[PDB]
């Protein structure tokens, strides 16, 4: 799945 | 519970050196512990319960959404039995019950200490990812109540830091970078999405002249998480 | 225990989607859970098993020497506590855990039923890596047998290599590699992991030319990695 | 620590 940014680590 | 026995400043400190060694379990159970003393968290110490508990959610998302792909994909071929479904909904209750702990902590009784606007409106926040992480992989009957629990967070949240931080405070930004995207793929809200992250841009960018080059950093990495959401939206 | 009343075949099938799913833990779980059912393992079974718990035991390694340098550089300043200790005695205690319980299903009874070369060679190298995992760790009474035990595997596993394979083999160039850095690092003999890489590496060389196209590929990539090591020791 | 290659994931 295309995920979008959100706050903190992008830990998936 | 199993910390109970280890001092508060104990539990902080080996939190501390767990992020060091990437051992974000052991983190998030440290900070768990250090909630469970009962006394409020300062700024530094909230990031470290959010940190901790954001790898630990983020890896099991990453897992459920490749087994998810696996599993609709084998729907849509030959028929391969239970077992994908079995270990997709295996990762799917671990999710759930991370996602419990936190907004159990925050329940009792995070939430209802926090009086000033940068605890408060954290972990409003907070409570609102964490309801969001639950809404990616609700299918049921309750999936409405969770999405609105979600947004009912996100949006108190919304209101103190309107009334309460400048557009520049990155409490603030990340918190409406966060709700855009639970308009735009939980809420299924596109335009509100678009129109969330282009006004807190815009607001964040006339406000930045007031901030020091450090201040100024902070604010601007978070204002890039909107542009680059953005790009992809519009 | 646990996975005692999954299929044998459910659990090889869910270690593939964990691998897929980067969980590892999982992996190493069901993998252990099909070994406890008493059959031979596959090369491609044996392959899952030995991959879940590399990644297991990886990332406890790396946490472990973080901890260790934090440790040292603490004594070597300002005396902080007992706190870094513990911890990183926390984190060896798991290691060590993971390494025993490796170890008995390669005595329980992985390695007296395996009579072909492929599979013992295999696992009496595994038996030299997870004790070689145990003398990184190693400082009492037990670290000169914890290495000869190392090194004692290694030695039976080359023995039959040698007779039993040819030089390209890449279970038996893995094997090499291990076993010298084994005596690089573990033994503090790097004369003889040289000596065994150089000649490692000048035999496969020489046999390359019976092998396919993806036979050679298999064997350059870890002949690669040993020229790596000669690079840094020489 | 600089750690030497050895065979299988490098996980650490
Ligand atoms: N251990 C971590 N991951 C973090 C610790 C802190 C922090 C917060 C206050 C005081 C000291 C440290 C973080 C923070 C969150 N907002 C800003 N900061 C500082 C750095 N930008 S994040
Ligand atoms: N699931 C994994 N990580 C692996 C599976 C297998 C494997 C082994 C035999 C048959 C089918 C698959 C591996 C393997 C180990 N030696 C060669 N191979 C094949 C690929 N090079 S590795
Ligand atoms: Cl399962
Ligand atoms: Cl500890
Ligand atoms: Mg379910
Ligand atoms: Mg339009
Ligand atoms: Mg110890
Ligand atoms: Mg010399």
């Amino acid at each position: 799945k295309l995920m979008f940014k959100t706050e903190g680590p992008d830990s998936d | 519970g199993a910390m109970g026995s280890m001092e508060r400043a104990s539990l902080i400190q080996k939190a501390k050196l767990a992020e060091q060694a990437e051992r974000y379990e052991d983190m998030a159970a440290f900070m768990k512990g250090a909630v469970e003393k009962g006394e409020e968290l300062s700024c530094e110490e909230r990031n470290l319960l959010s940190v901790a508990y954001k790898n630990v959610v983020g890896g099991q998302r990453a897992a459920w959404r490749v087994l998810s792909s696996i599993e609709q994909k084998s729907n849509e071929s030959e028929e391969k039995g239970p077992e994908v479904r079995e270990y997709r909904e295996k990762v799917e209750t671990e999710l759930q019950g991370v996602c419990d702990t936190v907004l159990g902590l925050l329940d009792s009784h995070l939430i209802k200490e926090a009086g000033d606007a940068e605890s408060r409106v954290f972990y409003l926040k907070m409570k609102g990812d964490y309801y969001r992480y639950l809404a990616e992989v609700a299918t049921g009957d309750d999936k409405k109540r969770i999405i609105d629990s979600a947004r009912s967070a996100y949006q108190e949240a919304m209101d103190i830091s309107k009334k309460e931080m400048p557009p520049t405070n990155p409490i603030r930004l990340g918190l409406a970078l966060n709700f855009s995207v639970f308009h735009y793929e939980i809420a299924n809200s596109p335009e509100e999405a678009i129109s969330l992250a282009k006004t807190t841009f815009d607001e964040a960018m006339a406000d930045l002249h007031t901030l020091s080059e450090d201040s100024y950093k902070d604010s601007t990495l978070i204002m890039q998480l909107l542009r680059d959401n953005l790009t992809l939206w519009t």
